[PDB]
């Protein structure tokens, strides 16, 4: 409903780069081990970085 | 597009000395430059990557440095395993592989073993006839080679074939061949092969007759 | 590990197009972008273009636009080229590369190399010959074959020691092959020496043995 | 090349279901060599290492030299977005923030 | 050989005038190979450690491969004895006493 | 007067070894850096230090 | 670094005793014992005895007691070793060994060998003698000398290529020595070739050139 | 005392393939063992302390092992740079250096070349006459040579001479001398030196007359 848009629109400003050659590798993240409050300040956080992310 | 300008373009060493390459640039390149290896008959492999790190397994004797539109490759201590041609890549841009350089080494003279070959019964049935003669392990690389029939000059329907130096001695070989009709074969008698080469005042003639 | 299969050898008429093929293994596409090269007898390494398999994004040179057209597929980690309107000037060696360099690592994967040729001219299969006479020098001869490649063994790979092979040479479209061997003069005519030619085009196989 | 410092290292982190943020993982790396007498920005050596490397001047032969190593590390925090789950954690000792051989 | 784990290394202090207490120095020291997985009996690895073998694991080719290195230290007392004269002196950070490649 | 007999105890106490092979290197020691009160306990600790070493 | 040097060769009478020297340069003795061994042509190495500089205690094996004797002298970074009581069957060659192995690190120097040859014979100067006949092989010959070190050179040393030196051979109390060169065909008589002989003990030097 | 049994007492390999030595002891020995390497004419060299460790600059071939009363010392893939004598030393009583390994290559069979010189002028003039026959690279190494003088046996006053396997391409030579007085000497007439050797069924005869 809500969430999902944000996906949506994250997934469309991760615009693909044009340059000739390859910057670094790929690695899946498998095997490095560790009125809800949990969407109330995680969303807030998201939002922080995404600030930062998106100036790139 | 950036072009990068490799010198020398040969090079001779004596299985002893220092060898240095340089690889300009046109244009500002930071510090992306690659150097390579290409053995005969083979894919390139990595050698040296950035401007001065190196590859898993390459010994101590590569080296490499250069920056802003300098770079130079060198080695301390040639071997006779090194015969290769380099190269040198640039990645700011659409990649460029530079020109190539070759190397080569040095040894002792030595003179060339001869042997002639006459055709056989299978091509003589067949309707043409071959003559062969083949000169092995002679050094260095120039050579002449004449053909004569009944004692005359003779040009026409010739063929040669070089080899790549060595990876054993480090020596050539060549090969010639001369090709006829079976009615133009049967009318002569004696055919010659002669070489010129610089280890001898006077040329190596070997010779054979058709009736005996 | 990581490998790089290719396809094999081509020849096309002037004006079709081809297909090649280059497939992954023990390695996930997805990782990295996949890049194409070409390499010419003299001209040296060439550039032509690269993808990258998870989006589909591909970039080509500024020379080869409209005439290559690389595409993949991580169904089955595999990645295909179509080379299109050929003139004759294509004959070469592509190869299938994977490239990353970095300050603090690399990796570098090349392929094995696919030969394309180009040729109006129609196969044919070759004709092998034997040549006979404290050393002796025996020879087999291959003459009148299309196209290129054809292998050349002695005594079924048992002999491998004082043998040369020169390359092949074209005139009137047509090839010509000789091989050498030296041996002593107390291992003939006291044993067997026979030359095997194998032609995977036409496929025959012919073996010939030498008597005196 | 230089003497033993620090160096950039990265790489992207990939889902096939949900997104992660940040994006590329960074994470340095040390490198370089350090030799005697000291010419380096890094704080002073040991007495182990200055030991082992009078040890080596003398003439002997060490089956393990010194060593370019970190000694410092950052922690760093994950996020995961997907339908009906946004989730965030934790993981200590992540980046290098120091080098010195030992 | 076998994996990374500490072992002996001892010198002898000597002087011309003076005598020194104790004679024998011991500094020990850590040799050996970590691999993927562990095999070991020290602490766990790190996650810069884990991600530096999978990094190698893949394919990729690093500068700087982990390496078997102290993380802990011990100080020592020597005393010198010579005629109108006896003195003491401490030194921190001479002895090894843990290791685990970093 | 006391401390130079302790010397020359403590040197002759010091016998060579009778074995074929050398044991270690030897360095001498200036490559590391740092009713009195001192002559008091400076001698205890040497006595507590000799205790160990001369069970050898 | 560290180097070990020792004296020259000795021929000694059936009765007397020698004195050999072993000197260390950029190292100090005092740090570790110093090593005496020796060698004979087939029976193996061997153990004699060791020293401390800093004590004066020495050890020696169990079957050289009584007969070899080891000093140090650290004002000059010196050792000597006496040796007495020839009994003709000491001819052998003396090493200067440092040896330090450990868990953790190690140390292994060696001298370049002193050697030692006990015969009731009397000096005596070689004579040098010259051998002449697509290739051509020319001797120098060395009769009747003694005792065996001589030195052999072509061209004083300018000439190294195809060259062959045969060891000594002793009969009735009196040696010889051959050498061989082979060269081409286009370098002889045009140039000059010559072999020089040198002998230390009877301080000899001598040259002679070949000639048709 | 502590003896040291090394096997096997002889080696031979084909440059590429693994070779394996074993050194037993008498008694318990800890972990107290070293691996030396003599090439032909130098001082020894370690290559492994401690029963398993490596020297500065040994390369990964070389490798070792064992424990208690038994070790192993094993090369992966032999090079043509290493042949020499390799030696094992315990260290937990009084030294001692084992008993040696010797080693050697293979290759393909050749021929020997075969040479004859006179005397010489001085030499005549002297009162001797000394007739000299080289025979130069050849293989195997078994090898038979005969003197003929006026077609009849001679076998007195005969010398012989062998050298070592060459590093550069492995093969053996020879140098045979036959010494008379200048009487007897001149009252004969021709001269032959005659080889025998593997690869030909009949000798190699090399012959010269006084007359001419």
């Amino acid at each position: 409903p809500f969430l999902e848009t944000l996906t949506r629109l994250v997934r469309a400003l991760r615009v693909p780069p044009a340059r000739a050659s390859a910057p670094r590798l790929a690695l899946d993240p498998d095997a490095l081990a560790g009125g809800d409050p949990l969407r109330a300040l995680l969303l807030l956080k998201a939002l922080q970085g995404l600030r930062v992310e998106w100036r790139g | 597009s950036i072009v990068m300008t490799q010198t020398p373009k040969f090079l001779l060493v004596s299985a002893g000395d220092r060898v240095t390459i340089t690889c300009k640039a046109s244009q500002s390149v930071s510090n992306d430059v690659a150097w390579y290896q290409q053995k005969p008959g083979q894919s390139p492999k990595l050698l040296i990557y950035y401007a001065s790190n190196r590859y898993t397994g390459v010994p101590d004797r590569f080296t490499g440095s250069g920056y802003g539109t300098d770079f130079t490759f060198t080695i301390s201590t040639v071997q006779a395993e090194d015969l290769a041609v380099y190269f040198c890549q640039q990645d700011y841009s659409s990649l460029t592989f530079g020109a190539g350089t070759k190397l080569e080494l040095k040894r002792a003279d030595a003179a060339p073993t001869v042997s002639i070959f006459p055709p056989s019964s299978e091509q003589l049935t067949s309707g043409g006839a071959s003559v062969v003669c083949f000169l092995n392990n002679f050094y260095p690389k120039d050579i002449n080679v004449k053909w004569k029939i009944d004692g005359s000059e003779r040009q026409n329907g010739v063929l040669n074939s070089w080899t790549d130096q060595d990876s054993k001695d480090s020596t050539y070989s060549m090969s010639s061949t001369l090709t006829l009709t079976k009615d133009e074969y049967e009318r002569h008698n004696s055919y010659t092969c002669e070489a010129t080469h610089k280890t001898s005042t006077s040329p190596i003639v070997k010779s054979f007759n058709r009736n005996e | 590990e990581v490998q790089l299969q290719q396809s094999g050898a081509e020849l096309v008429k002037p004006g079709a197009s081809v297909k090649l093929s280059c497939t992954a293994s023990g390695f996930n596409i997805k990782d990295t972008y996949m890049h194409w090269v070409k390499q010419r007898p003299e001209q040296g390494l060439e550039w032509i273009g690269r993808i990258d398999p998870a989006n589909g994004n591909t970039i080509y040179a500024s020379k080869f636009q409209g005439k290559a057209t690389i595409t993949a597929d991580t169904s089955s980690n595999t990645a295909y080229m179509q080379l299109s309107s050929l003139t004759s000037g294509d004959t070469a060696v592509y190869y299938c590369a994977l490239f990353i360099t970095t300050a603090t690592y690399a990796m570098d994967y090349w392929g094995q190399g696919t030969s394309v040729t180009v040729s109006s001219a129609k196969t044919t299969a070759p004709s092998v010959y034997p040549l006979a006479p404290s050393s002796v020098t025996l020879g087999c001869l291959v003459k009148g074959y299309f196209p290129e490649p054809v292998t050349l063994t002695w005594n079924s790979g048992s002999l491998s020691s004082g043998v040369h092979t020169f390359p092949a040479v074209l005139q009137s479209d047509l090839y010509t092959l000789s091989s050498s061997v030296t041996v002593t003069s107390s291992t003939w005519p006291s044993q067997s020496i026979t030359c095997n030619v194998a032609h995977p085009a036409s496929s025959t196989k012919v073996d010939k043995k030498i008597e005196p | 090349d230089g003497p033993c410092a620090l160096r950039e290292l990265s790489v992207d982190l990939r889902a096939e279901r949900s997104v992660l943020i940040p994006e590329t993982y960074q994470a340095n790396n040390c490198q370089g060599v350090c030799g005697w007498p000291q010419s380096d920005r890094n704080p002073r050596y040991g007495n182990h290492v200055v030991l082992l490397l009078k040890m080596q001047a003398r003439g002997a032969a060490l089956a393990r030299p010194p060593c370019c190593v970190p000694t410092a590390y950052a922690g760093k925090l994950l996020i995961s977005l997907s339908e009906e789950r946004i989730s965030a954690h934790h993981v200590p000792n992540m980046v290098a923030t120091e080098c010195g051989c030992r």
